[PDB]
């Protein structure tokens, strides 16, 4: 009758309930249906190959030892401090770098016990999960990160995890990422890791992320385009100004080398060539070819002899051949990475 | 017999078991078998001379005080709740070559405690240790780092505790990719060091030595190419007509300033060491080539104050600079292949 | 005759029989908790990681009939903060938080007060790095409204209800100031009442209207960019015959501001849209690029007659047009982003 | 037996209750506290805070800790036994974060005198916060604040105050890497007020004065030398147009870069600081030198009697500019000597 | 008899031993002998003025309450779990900023009890000790960072610290440093700090650290050395080529300002001047004077048979400068590198 005596008779010292033994010992494995509710998503840094989530992890498992009939109500809420006196399913995230609980004025845990013995356990965590990156096309990539749930204390012979059939993964309304667009289709598969000591259960949820051009198209690509146009504008200067025209070719390579150094500064060290890397390296050839054309023109003019006619001819030939070359090559580079040879799932 | 009663009679304050006393007290040392399961690898920061791993350290030993009675025969093994890892004896263990290490605790402790029939006990923990390995930077582009991980014992000497590696396949790892290095699974050579501390006694230490071979792809695509372009620009400065006398200084001076900026940036990016590096050799060679271009231009300008001599100097220098640079580059690559 | 220790054991102690594991009014009406905060420190707003830190003296009040005493004549009785662990507390957690911790220096920074009718005051010192999204459409003169949310976690809305205090719920410490912003005196108070699969949870929300002063930015990159563009105009009065002077002027004025834009963007997070400072710097870059381009056209005209007169004409046109264009652009840009949008 | 003495004094057999302050429902207990600064430094303006390392000590009297078994009056007890006696609440109000020091044991001291007085000293490490005014950046005087304050008990039950003599000690040889710590330290009552009640609070002020050495070497001197370099154009022959425009250009560029680098190390503040005026005015001088060159070039291109006017303007400026720079520099130091 | 009963009778609950009372209570102070074993070193950050160690701190003392006779064995090792249940001497590092234990698979502690009653206690630690440094001659400086052991609870009237007679500080073989080299000599002193509460025992050990110029030379001096070579190679350029000479001066001065900024970026700001600032400032003044000498020559060639013939005088000025500036720089190099290495500085050794 008394609620404190009821709790003591249910799971207290007088109860005789044991938290050291899993339910249904030496019998069928205990099925644990879990689902997560993402609260905060972000800090997806490519340098450290990691990202941070903030999930309301929940679990639902059945035990017969927690059956009660004194209270007519079926669903009952308990103090979160009762959780140490009941059996819990071991559950650790395999692909993580650092995680912690959250306590403010109390632990952020919810415990609910149903009449038939079903238990709803939910705890608030914060995970710095690790997911591999692919930077073949760095500004136009579709990077998918993973969150693995796997048991550690018991093999699959005793503990089995599986997602909830309806609404397995939720996202808070108004969720957004600073640079990415989280998809709405989230895949659910089975990892089921198999170590030499035993075969352990493992549940995996996939996350799909797509990067936008918004920051890069306006910070990275456009300045290089205007630099190449600056090196371009040399052809229209008079050829007698030997130190004047060459100055543009001198400065463009320096500034674009500095821009290239800054471009890969905030990116992880990778062997393969990145899309921004190839774009800017190939743009380097154009600004260097401007200086090469000037050197050829000056050498021709510096050995009447109709050489000035040939110098103007090569000047206009360059000023008419660079447009087609850039306008065709850059659009080809765009289309191949967009659809033709990359991206497109 | 209830499982509660079996647990109580096996290891509890209600049974004659003392966790503070090692098995076979004042007798044969307790042989301990250890095997590691790498899970996550990387973040090898050369600046701090350390790297971070994430392992599943598993240790199994013998303990006659933990014998499963023949009353019930359910299985050879018997899983126990991880919270009783603190109720039975454990072997003292730590990593000598470790900087900052910690356990993991998410929704439960990450510990597994098997108990066998004959008394053998298997124990595994999930650890995230930050080991430090002394990197050698003599040949930066084609280096081969040798980072190791040595276990040890602290409380007990070799007369009580002794570590032995697994008989077969002691170190495992599944499809771990690295951003900068290429760990070789076959080259997992490992011995043991049996560290001897003066004033206390012997202490067993079994070590694993990882062999890492850095790929030079990123550096080749990022650092060496701009230097090559600067060298080609210095060469192209030669063909400029010397009559201007002011359209040839800027190319060379700005090239040497760019090289100065590059070497400063690379020094800032790299840890501070006293010895020379191959990358430093490349940078100083490029800067010396720029200085040579500057002094050659100065010589030509002096000789201009004669035009035949200036033209001969220009032709000879333009003939010797690129072939000499190519020979130097080829021999440099051959030395540091 | 009644020793205080015996009284404490009689009211909340082991002899009392009070159970801290059961909420007040069990199987009854939901327990209401009127909570109010007291900000002590504010600031450290960093846009790169999109969060801010507060140092609040969180307080809570609720009624619990099991803590009613009539032995002591005094009504407001204070207790040792260590007594908290022996009495019930209301669950609470800050929904939009990234890292939280108490403050333990020579003791726990907690305060317990118990009234005669059972009303309990419990104030605990916290420190929260709450997360608040920002709209950076007009970055130099933005208006951010960061949010602090208080919410129950364990008990549902059917058992625990959070309500702001009637008057003066959120205060500010005297002399509180920020290095970059202005904290408005008004602070909106609204409910949110979030719900999930488990059920409906009570919620509490407070809005801190924040505004930015352009004092630092106007002197850090607005004035320098204007001075650089003013430098770029001095090429007009240089004789068209002399090439290298005008070439160097144009080149350096173009080059020196790309690094300015990179440095300005370095301290800001990556964003898809375009910020006002970005628009200003891009327009200045276009202006200086056109300044170099017009000189290129002049040099083309001079080098092919009396075309030198036409070169002087176009130079004068540029000299009389560029200041006008920059003035009209500045008066256009400093009006819409400042007042209209 | 010492164990029996400890048990009878304040142990399990004693019946002492650690949850009740001395003189319960009576006069407030007066607590005298004096601190000992051990290491002072790590003063960073980027986060607007500084780190101390204090040997905080407290003294209070309680009648329940009086003994007569031991003739000795000053008794030292194990620090691990501190959990069984009443300890006054004490938190540092202007603290951004603090932590104890546990190395091989708890760093605590307990001392019980015969009359009942108790000495309690605990080592700490406080990252306090102190707002700074940057009106005169290289020659400012900041007063960073340490505030002791009670939290659990109101003024009606706990009163703090400094010792009569030697309240704050600084370890011999202590010095600041950045500032010059004064010997004078103000000790004022703080006495904060809240809506819960009246809480006692104790304030001690540290007078911090900045040393101009590093700034003078690294930031003023290069600016002065660079603006001196900007003057080298006025002696060059006017024929070399690119030579003069070049030095003007690179001087302007390098001074802008120096401004960015100098302000990269300070917190963002709405108001202008002292250093920015000097550097901005020197940059304006370089800009005006370039502009005067441009004007003289215009004059040269309109023996036209213009060579005389161009040379007159150049020579007049070559002497007016040093006078203007000297008078501004003297005025800029004089105004800051007026402020301080 | 039984080992569990032996442990209970020696110092367990049945024993009656009290861990809250120091040995030899109301008697002579319990002397404690400590000796450390360094396992790693380095991370000496000049900016924050601290260094990190990894020591196997050890202690020895006596107490008659732990004397045993049942077991003939003398050196008896005990579980570190038991270690918290015996009296231990208070100890802390005064000049520390942050320290912690190491808990990996167990607590890294050791407990040993000898027959005569002596106790051994070795605990792993990790100290971010603080050591102020003097940077009067930074690139070629010598530093003496300290590790100051001290008691906190008991006064010198109840606890006395002292080093071991033989090999007090041991260093694990093969240890090296990233930026310095550790001298084999380690001075030991007595610090015996005095407070307003009493006389406290204190023990200080000196570490001598010397900085090698391997990195700093090739990163600062040699590039700054070649910049001034670039600066004087203009003197062979004819005055006629005015833009070449002036550009050769200004780029050289600008790069040296940038290099000075980059050099000072790695040190805490100090009111006093350092060696690297002297070198950088003088060598930069040299290129500034080279540009100014250009300005003077150009003015001379610009009107200072009635011929001006100022070309010959300008050529003489250039010839004198080309023979004076490299020579003056060479004598400055020798004088500075000897004066900051032999006679009045670098005598701290
Ligand atoms: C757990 O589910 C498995 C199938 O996945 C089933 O065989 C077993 O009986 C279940 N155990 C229960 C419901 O206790
Ligand atoms: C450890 O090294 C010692 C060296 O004496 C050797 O006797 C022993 O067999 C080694 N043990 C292992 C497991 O390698
Ligand atoms: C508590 O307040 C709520 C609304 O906040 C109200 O419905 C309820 O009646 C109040 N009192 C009790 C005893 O539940
Ligand atoms: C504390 O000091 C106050 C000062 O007014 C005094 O009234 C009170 O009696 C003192 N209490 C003591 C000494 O216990
Ligand atoms: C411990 O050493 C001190 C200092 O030398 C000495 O006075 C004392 O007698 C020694 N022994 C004991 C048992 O205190």
């Amino acid at each position: 009758m008394s609620p404190s005596d009821f709790l003591d008779k249910l799971m207290g010292r007088t109860s005789g309930y044991d938290a050291r033994i899993r339910p249904n010992f030496k019998g069928p494995p205990v099925n644990v249906t879990c689902n997560i509710f993402i609260n905060s998503f972000g800090s997806i840094a490519e340098t450290t190959m990691d990202y941070r989530v903030n999930i309301f992890l929940r679990q639902k498992w059945n035990d017969p030892r927690l059956a009660y009939s004194e209270y007519p109500d079926d669903s009952l809420d308990l103090d979160p401090s009762m959780l140490d006196s009941i059996w819990k399913p071991d559950l650790f995230f395999a692909n993580e770098k650092g995680a912690n609980f959250h306590e403010v004025t109390t632990d952020n845990k919810l415990l609910r016990i149903f009449k038939n013995g079903n238990v709803l356990y939910s705890i608030r965590l914060t995970l710095t999960l690790s997911c591999p990156m692919d930077l073949k096309n760095f500004p136009m990539d579709v990077q998918t990160c993973i969150m693995q749930l796997e048991s550690f204390g018991y093999t699959m012979n005793d503990l089995i995890f599986e997602w909830q059939d309806e609404a397995p993964v939720q996202v808070a309304e108004g969720l957004t990422l600073p640079q990415f667009l989280l998809k709405e289709e989230k895949d659910l598969r089975y990892c089921t890791k198999h170590y030499n000591t035993g075969k352990f259960t493992c549940i995996e949820v996939r996350f799909h992320l797509e990067r936008q051009m918004g920051y890069y198209l306006i910070q990275m690509y456009i300045p290089s385009l205007l630099i190449v146009i600056l090196s371009w504008v040399s052809f229209w200067i008079n050829m007698d100004a030997a130190p004047a025209r060459v100055a543009l070719g001198i400065t463009t390579v320096l500034t674009m080398t500095t821009q290239s150094s800054g471009s890969r500064a905030s990116l992880p060290k990778v062997s393969y060539v990145k899309a921004i890397d190839i774009w800017m390296a190939v743009c380097l050839l154009f600004v260097f070819s401007a200086l090469l054309e000037y050197a050829a023109v000056n050498f021709v003019s510096r050995q009447r002899k109709v050489f000035i006619d040939r110098a103007k001819k090569i000047d206009t030939i360059s000023r008419a051949c660079f447009p087609l070359a850039f306008l065709i090559f850059n659009i080809f580079y765009w289309v191949i990475y967009k659809i033709l040879r990359h991206e497109d799932i | 017999v209830p499982a509660n009663s079996t647990s109580n009679i096996l290891n509890r304050l209600l049974v004659s078991y003392d966790p503070r006393i090692r098995p076979n007290f004042k007798g044969i040392p307790v042989d301990v078998v250890v095997n590691i399961f790498i899970n996550s690898f990387g973040s090898i920061q050369e600046t701090t001379m350390d790297y971070r791993v994430n392992i599943f350290l598993r240790q199994k030993w013998n303990d006659p005080r933990l014998k499963l009675p023949s009353d019930f025969r359910g299985s050879d093994a018997l899983t126990v709740d991880p919270t009783m890892y603190k109720c039975l004896w454990k072997p003292d263990l730590f990593f000598a070559n470790e900087k900052s290490a910690n356990f993991h605790d998410v929704t439960q402790e990450n510990i597994l405690l098997f108990i066998f029939r004959d008394g053998d006990v298997l124990v595994s923990m999930r650890l995230s240790i930050t080991l430090s390995c002394p990197l050698d930077l003599t040949l930066f582009p084609m280096d081969t780092q040798r980072c190791k991980m040595q276990l040890e014992s602290f409380g007990y000497t070799t007369d009580d505790l002794r570590f032995i590696w697994q008989s077969g396949d002691p170190v495992q790892l599944e499809k771990i990719a690295l951003p900068q290095f290429d760990i070789k699974k076959e080259d997992i050579e490992y011995g043991n060091c049996t560290k001897y501390y003066k004033g206390t006694g012997y202490y067993t230490c079994v070590e694993v030595i990882f062999t890492l071979r850095r790929q030079v792809g990123f550096y080749m695509m990022g650092v060496y190419a701009p230097t090559l372009l600067i060298v080609v620009l210095s060469w192209l400065s030669f063909w400029i007509n010397p009559d201007a006398s002011a359209a040839r200084v800027p190319l060379g001076i700005f090239s040497v300033l760019s090289l100065a900026s590059e070497c400063t940036t690379l020094a800032a990016e790299l840890p501070k060491v006293s010895y020379v590096k191959a990358l430093d050799v490349w940078l100083i060679a490029c800067l010396l080539f720029g200085f040579a271009s500057l002094v050659e231009y100065a010589v030509v300008q002096v000789m201009l104050n004669i035009p035949t001599a200036a033209k001969r100097i220009d032709l000879y220098a333009r003939a010797l600079f690129p072939f000499c640079f190519l020979f130097f580059n080829v021999i440099y690559w051959s030395i540091y292949l």
